[PDB]
């Protein structure tokens, strides 16, 4: 595609403007990372329950973090912000989104339909309608076109690792999505085949295996600890044969850096 | 489910 | 909102009535689009979500400028630059004489520049047609109506039952491909290009199936040599009549060799070989382009 490079450059320009604040959680007086992790985990179930695209999920998480970057939110209203975000994401990415009623339904009438509709409106003001955010999922898609041959266990597993990173704001909030996606691809490739971050992609991204190292270290930890984590929605998801069961594969015990 |  | 005065309704569209309005303090003229925030339905519709967020990234002389977005409790107003009519109306008021060729050439040149700008910004328009192109009285033309436009950072999944007006639909969509590509915008545009020249819709079909056969009668039935993979396509049927490519000079009489050369590359069957908007701007057809004003 004649624009495929332009897109990549343009996605790299946009990821910097869509960045949440680094340490927003600690000026947030009533909530924390641990409860952000419960929310996001919940969002994975809602996506599975309604057969949403993975992208809708990445989008919603971007909106939530950007919103919590400038608004204090009480714990009893956290789920409302998340549920409004998943609605906007679905409206943006899905061919036909689930009705508001269904979004009200998954909360157990913990909020009313109007409350959701007013939150949608509030989220839209705060993000000033900037909904077209680049996501780890997007860069992975671009990176996959540089694999020989196409190996779909590596694709599934790189997706899987990128989803895990949604759950924990510390540390993953301090990496751009292009970096997390690089780290996930290397790690997935390394794990299935013993291969390495290809030259084609170093040339494309200007990212050496060496500049991935800090993020690749974290993702190795995460991958290793994954069966132990409080949140398990994602592992549940990636056991499906639809993902070639990559959630079941054994992480390697060293990165060999 | 409700949730925190 | 208090600073706007409505002048007249200028037609209906995706989000309902469009007004011409004037800013009471700067003197500016503006098209207002009004979305009714029904607090009982579905919230902001997805057409507004997409048009607002996409149009705010797209800044180009050949894409309509979104000037402002006005929020209240119960209303969302969109404020666009004002353009007094669309291609469709210009073409009906131009029937009989036809649109002069230098104006066709200028318009197509401008439209390809806006499209190239969308595509290089990961935006598919998705719904190009004479109704969604606007003109001023100085000879500009602009892509408008981004209500169906999609970001393709991840390839965009097609509708199981296309909602979008038969006549400008690419063959790969009609044969039920899984994803759109930028190629679908090029095909629409090739159609509009022919329509401006001939004064008539290039492929005026009645049903999804009749749309396909009207394309096959003019371009000839595609086969695996022309289109590697056609026969593998979901909606492909072996019982398709096997028509032979008809003669391109009889499809668009009033066009020189460079016109037909470009137009036929915008109508290549295979989405992978259809010329991109970027490469179309380098076509010799635009070597003598200028900027005339319409009457």
């Amino acid at each position: 595609p004649d624009y495929h490079e332009d897109i990549h450059t343009y996605l790299r320009e946009m990821e910097v403007k869509c960045k949440p604040k680094v340490g927003y959680m600690k000026k947030q007086p009533d909530i924390t990372n641990s409860m952000r992790a419960i929310l996001v985990d919940w969002l994975v179930e809602v996506g599975e329950e309604y057969k949403l695209q993975n992208e809708t999920l990445h989008l919603a998480v971007n909106y939530i973090d950007r919103f919590l970057s400038s608004m204090s939110v009480l714990r009893g209203k956290l789920q409302l912000v998340g549920t409004a975000a998943m609605l906007l994401a679905s409206k943006f990415e899905e061919i036909y989104p689930p009705e508001v009623a269904e979004f009200v339904y998954i909360t157990d009438d913990t909020y009313t339909k109007k409350q959701v509709l007013r939150m949608e409106h509030l989220v839209l003001k705060v993000l000033t309608f900037d909904l077209a955010a680049p996501t780890v999922n997007q860069f992975l898609t671009q990176y996959f076109l540089h694999q020989q041959p196409a190996n779909c266990k590596v694709e599934s597993l790189a997706m899987f690792l990128g989803e895990l990173s949604l759950i924990d704001a510390d540390p993953y909030l301090k990496y751009l999505p292009s970096v997390i996606a690089g780290a996930a691809f290397h790690l997935a490739l390394y794990t299935v085949t013993g291969q390495s971050w290809p030259e084609s992609l170093i040339r494309k991204t200007g990212y050496t295996l060496e500049s991935l190292k800090p993020c690749l270290m974290d993702l190795h930890q995460t991958y290793l600890k994954a069966p132990q984590h409080a949140q398990q929605s994602i592992r549940e998801k990636y056991k499906n044969s639809k993902y070639h069961g990559v959630s079941l594969l054994n992480p390697p015990e060293t990165l060999n850096l | 489910r409700r949730x925190f | 909102m208090e600073n706007f005065q409505k002048v007249e309704k200028i037609g209906e569209g995706t989000y309902g009535v469009v007004y011409k309005a004037r800013n009471k303090l700067t003197g500016e003229v503006v098209a207002l689009k009004k979305i009714r925030l029904d607090t009982e339905t579905e919230g902001v519709p997805s057409t507004a979500i997409r048009e607002i967020s996409l149009l705010k990234e797209l800044n180009h002389p050949n894409i309509v400028k979104l000037l402002d977005v006005i929020h209240t409790e119960n209303k969302l107003y969109l404020v666009f630059e004002f353009l007094h009519q669309d291609l469709k109306k210009f073409m009906d008021a131009s029937a009989l004489t036809g649109i002069p060729l230098p104006l066709i050439k200028s318009y197509l040149f401008q439209l390809l520049q806006g499209l190239a700008f969308c595509h290089s910004h990961r935006v598919l328009h998705r719904d190009l047609k004479p109704q969604n192109l606007l003109i001023n009285t100085e000879g500009a033309i602009k892509l408008a109506d981004f209500g169906l436009a999609r970001a393709f950072g991840v390839p965009v999944r097609t509708y199981t039952h296309e909602v979008v007006t038969l006549w400008y639909r690419a063959p790969e969509i009609l044969l039920g491909c899984k994803y759109y590509s930028t190629a679908v915008d090029i095909w629409s545009l090739g159609c509009i290009f022919a329509e401006m020249v001939t004064r008539r819709a290039l492929f005026p079909g009645d049903s999804e199936i009749d749309q396909l056969f009207r394309i096959f009668r003019t371009l000839g039935t595609p086969d695996e040599v022309v289109w590697p993979g056609v026969t593998s396509m979901p909606d492909y049927k072996p019982s398709f009549p096997k028509w032979a490519r008809q003669d391109f000079s009889k499809v668009v009489p009033p066009l020189d060799e460079d016109g037909r050369s470009l137009l036929s590359q915008m109508l290549h069957y295979d989405p992978n070989k259809r010329i991109s908007a970027k490469a179309a701007l380098a076509h010799p057809f635009f070597q003598d382009v200028t900027k005339p004003v319409p009457h």
